[PDB]
């Protein structure tokens, strides 16, 4: 029956990639004085479904400079990757508890960027050229933030075994000991994240970011017998992190470039390799270094 | 046997939905090489949760700690001589 | 105890459109179910509020 | 029966295009920041679900507002072809209508009709807010009532 | 009299710096944008349910434009042609006749209604207040035929929104 | 029949509050960071 458990959670996480949109909207209407979708159905509960069949029957139009190949090959990897990073999560027991599950999700996260990069340059215009090359500096510039604020914090927990993070937060939650890094992960992970495709490919990546964000420092009690107790509580503390991702989604004026690569290279880059440095020699300090079994 | 399992049904319902999708209707180059050098030294200092645990942890920190000493070095190079500033 | 009666008041609303069935015409018909004073009637059945 | 089939997934599919169009919106004069006073909160246009701006590619109705000059004359007809299918054209205002104070200018098609075809003429100088909102429940309900998949099986 | 906008200067004391320092470490003027909005978010909303209920409007108010007639069920208009002179995007074209009984009233009246502007002035230009703006504003249509009026339209119109004229200019003759 | 038109009170109107009211909220540079440090402190341990 494993098979099941894949569509039991592909699915489900494909309809909540779908669903989260209407909070969205209305989070971000009821902001601004106003009701997000609220017609269509109760409390725009359909507007998901209005919105899908619509796009699907529209004829998706093809660029006459456009390579075809490559044109449909980045959504079937930006689908495939956005989906594919939500198998090793310890939610309740992983799918895979993979024993280097951390690299496995930095690897084939980083690798989403190979189809915005094919999007833009399989498109061949002037707006996607550049798109694709700011995008993409945008996004490689910040693993080397995202690694370091994940290798730091791993120093403390004991592993990359993902299963392993929730015995290390157990008596609190991890962010006491790591504060200035979460702030320093969450900002981080903020810009990092056919086209009726790319919907789904990066949503999933803002849901599971703040779902790995959520394990990561704000972890929870998994009781050996009943695991609904995880199940919940991973739950709650996701969906807080991700209304936060769409509170500051319309609080901020978006950023500019070369202030995007002053932040990081300048403010965010040195303070996190001073992190590291406090964080790789603390456990050896208070002689507390993690057993890895 | 159940990796590339998951992997496959996984680009499989990404096929079927994207093919139902389309059936049924030197400042960026010069950064962007510091990143590559940088993240060369990333993979340097990854496996140290693992090197937490040796019996010659004396010599692992002042080891550890030199890699983010002359990371930050060369951080601080790129810094100082323009450079790491935003080209144009 | 303000929770009580602000979910209390959301119940003789439901009351207010006469019975389940009312509450869920208005609901999806017009997506407004909040109650009002009867003002007048003309000789369409354009029910006022 | 076929027929209702068709039927039924005539109402289905429409249903969604009755409720998810994404608008266009050309800002030209002074109909065109009138629109974007719809989408205040005090009207909501965005609680039936049309995204304000909706980018070029990601639209299904263009909202033509304001004076159409034989300027802007080839650059909104290559903009209309890039429209997909679907597509809907609502002129707002008497300018973009038929040609409104500027109707005898040496400078102004007269409406946007010789442009492009047309859906729905809302009419004002500017239209009030609800007044477009109506003409876009007026395409609302002209997509209603269309006969899409109905005409294919007839044929 | 003249106020400066920008000219402030930050103390050096510890005092400011540590304010300045834990202002931008850790984020406090972008968190209290997240309360402002927050705040923003408990609030109710502003948005109106149409065509349930719309936003007010005033006896003033200049719409659809409707001949009118007297309560005898006579016309109003006279021909005199005052409306169309002043109209400015010349959206009015008037036809007189000798009409039979002798009273000889107007044969044609086309509003070209994608033409017109709104502006209020044939209504203030009439001697007789013949032609006046409806508060209808929901007469949209798919046809550009449709928009252009004329004089059957225009009495129709008058016929049908009669409440509303009648009141909206008791209301409001003593103003203008 | 006197003349009535739009006219004011005859107190005319309530005072209309004009000057930037951003509000004074928060507490010390200080204090910030000493908690900082004291959540820190307490992580660790
Ligand atoms: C014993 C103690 C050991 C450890 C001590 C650690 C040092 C003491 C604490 C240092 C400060 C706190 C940690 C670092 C924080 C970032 C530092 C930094 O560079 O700041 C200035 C930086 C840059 O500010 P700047 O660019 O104006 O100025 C930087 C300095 N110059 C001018 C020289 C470049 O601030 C930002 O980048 C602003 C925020 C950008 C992102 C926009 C969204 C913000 C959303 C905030 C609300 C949500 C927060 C969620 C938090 C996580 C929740 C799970
Ligand atoms: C329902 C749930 C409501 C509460 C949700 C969580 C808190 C966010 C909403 C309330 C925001 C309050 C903002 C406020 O008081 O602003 C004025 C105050 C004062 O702002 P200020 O800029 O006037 O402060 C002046 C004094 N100096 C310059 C020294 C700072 O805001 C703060 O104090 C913000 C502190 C933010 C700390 C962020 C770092 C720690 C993050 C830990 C993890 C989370
Ligand atoms: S119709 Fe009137 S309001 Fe609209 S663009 Fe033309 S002049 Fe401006
Ligand atoms: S409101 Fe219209 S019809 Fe009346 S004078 Fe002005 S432009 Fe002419
Ligand atoms: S509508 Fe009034 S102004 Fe115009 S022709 Fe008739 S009487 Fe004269």
């Amino acid at each position: 029956m494993f098979m099941i458990n894949i569509l039991s959670l592909i699915i489900p996480i494909l309809l909540a990639v779908a669903f989260l949109t209407l909070v969205e909207r209305k989070v971000l209407g009821y902001m601004q004085l106003r009701k997000g979708p609220n017609v269509v159905g109760p409390y725009g509960l359909l507007q998901p479904i209005a919105d899908a069949l619509k796009l699907v029957t529209k004829e998706p139009l093809r660029p006459g400079t456009s390579s075809i190949s490559m044109f449909i090959i980045a959504p079937i990897l930006g689908l495939s990757l956005a989906l594919t990073m939500w198998v090793p999560l310890p939610m309740p027991y992983p799918l895979i508890n993979m024993n280097l599950g951390v690299l496995f999700m930095l690897a084939m996260s980083s690798l989403a960027v190979y189809s915005i990069l094919w999007s833009g340059w399989a498109s061949n215009s002037k707006y996607a050229l550049i798109g694709a090359l700011r995008a993409v500096a945008q996004t490689i510039s910040y693993e080397v933030t995202l690694a370091i604020i994940l290798l730091s914090v791993l120093l403390m927990n004991g592993s990359y075994t993902l299963s392993t993070l929730i015995t290390t937060q157990e008596h609190i939650w991890m962010i006491f000991t790591s504060w200035p890094l979460a702030m320093m992960w969450f900002i981080s992970t903020l810009a990092e994240t056919p086209f009726a495709m790319f919907f789904m490919a990066e949503y999933a990546n803002i849901i599971m970011m703040n779902a790995f964000t959520a394990i990561l420092f704000l972890g929870a009690s998994h009781d050996p017998h009943t695991p609904e107790l995880y199940t919940i509580n991973f739950v709650l503390k996701t969906l807080a992190l991700t209304i936060t991702f769409l509170w500051i989604r319309a609080s901020y004026p978006r950023f500019r470039y070369d202030q995007l690569m002053h932040l990081l290279w300048k403010s965010f880059l040195p303070l996190t390799l001073a992190l590291c440095m406090w964080h790789i020699s603390l456990p050896i300090m208070t002689a507390s270094i993690p057993p890895q079994s | 046997m159940n990796i590339m399992l998951t992997l496959l049904t996984n680009v499989t319902l990404a096929s079927l939905l994207v093919l139902i999708a389309f059936w049924l209707p030197m400042k960026f180059f010069l950064v962007a090489i510091t990143f590559l050098l940088f993240d060369l030294e990333i993979a340097l200092l990854l496996p140290l949760p693992w090197a937490s645990q040796t019996n010659n942890l004396k010599t692992m920190l002042t080891m550890a700690l030199f890699l983010l000493i002359l990371l930050a070095a060369s951080l601080a190079y790129e810094w100082t001589q323009k450079g790491l500033e935003w080209a144009e | 105890m303000e929770l009580v009666q602000v979910l209390r008041r959301g119940l003789q609303q439901v009351s207010g459109h006469g019975g389940l069935r009312g509450y869920l015409r208005v609901l999806f018909r017009a997506n407004d179910v909040r109650v009002g004073t009867l003002v007048g009637e003309d000789k369409y059945g354009n029910k006022y509020y | 029966r076929g027929e209702y089939v068709v039927a039924k997934l005539d109402d289905l599919v429409n249903w969604a295009r009755r409720s998810s169009l994404w608008p266009m919106t050309f800002g030209l004069a002074c109909c065109a920041v009138e629109m974007m006073h719809m989408a205040a909160p005090r009207y909501d246009m965005d609680r039936f679900g049309v995204v304000f701006r909706a980018s070029p590619r990601q639209s299904d109705v263009m909202i033509v507002a304001g004076t159409l000059t034989n300027k802007m004359a080839p650059a909104l007809r290559k903009v209309y072809d890039q429209m997909p299918e679907p597509r809907y054209v609502v002129s707002m205002g008497s300018c973009a209508n038929g040609g409104g104070y500027y109707h005898y200018s040496y400078s102004v098609v007269r409406g946007c009709d010789r442009i492009v075809p047309v859906d729905i003429y809302v009419p004002g100088c500017p239209p009030t807010a609800e007044a477009l909102l109506y003409g876009i429940l007026q395409l609302q309900r002209k997509i209603k009532r269309e006969k899409r998949l109905r005409i294919w099986y007839r044929r | 009299t003249y106020k400066f906008v920008n000219m402030r200067e930050p103390s050096m004391d510890m005092k400011s710096v540590t304010d300045r320092a834990a202002q931008t470490l850790l984020w406090t003027e972008l968190v209290r944008g997240l309360g402002m909005t927050l705040s923003y978010l408990f609030r109710e909303p502003a948005t109106i349910n149409y065509p349930f209920e719309k936003g007010p409007l005033s006896p003033r108010f200049r719409g659809e434009h409707a001949l009118r007639r007297y309560p005898s069920g006579e016309e109003r208009c006279i021909a005199c042609k005052l409306c169309e002179a002043v109209c400015p995007a010349q959206a009015i074209t008037i036809e007189a006749e000798p009409r039979a009984d002798g009273s000889r009233r107007t044969t044609r009246y086309d509003i070209d209604m994608t033409k017109c502007i709104y502006c209020g002035f044939c209504q203030e230009a009439c001697p007789v207040d013949a032609i006046v703006e409806g508060p209808n504003f929901e007469f949209s249509t798919e046809t550009h035929e449709e928009l252009l009026y004329n004089k059957e339209k225009l009495l129709n119109n008058g016929d049908k929104w009669e409440a509303e004229i009648a009141a909206n200019i008791q209301a409001d003759y003593l103003y203008r | 029949s006197k003349v009535k038109q739009d006219m004011p009170p005859p107190g005319g109107y309530g005072p209309i509050d004009y000057k930037r009211n951003l509000p004074r909220r928060g507490l010390s540079g200080y204090s910030m960071f000493a908690v900082g440090i004291g959540t820190l402190l307490f992580g660790y341990w």
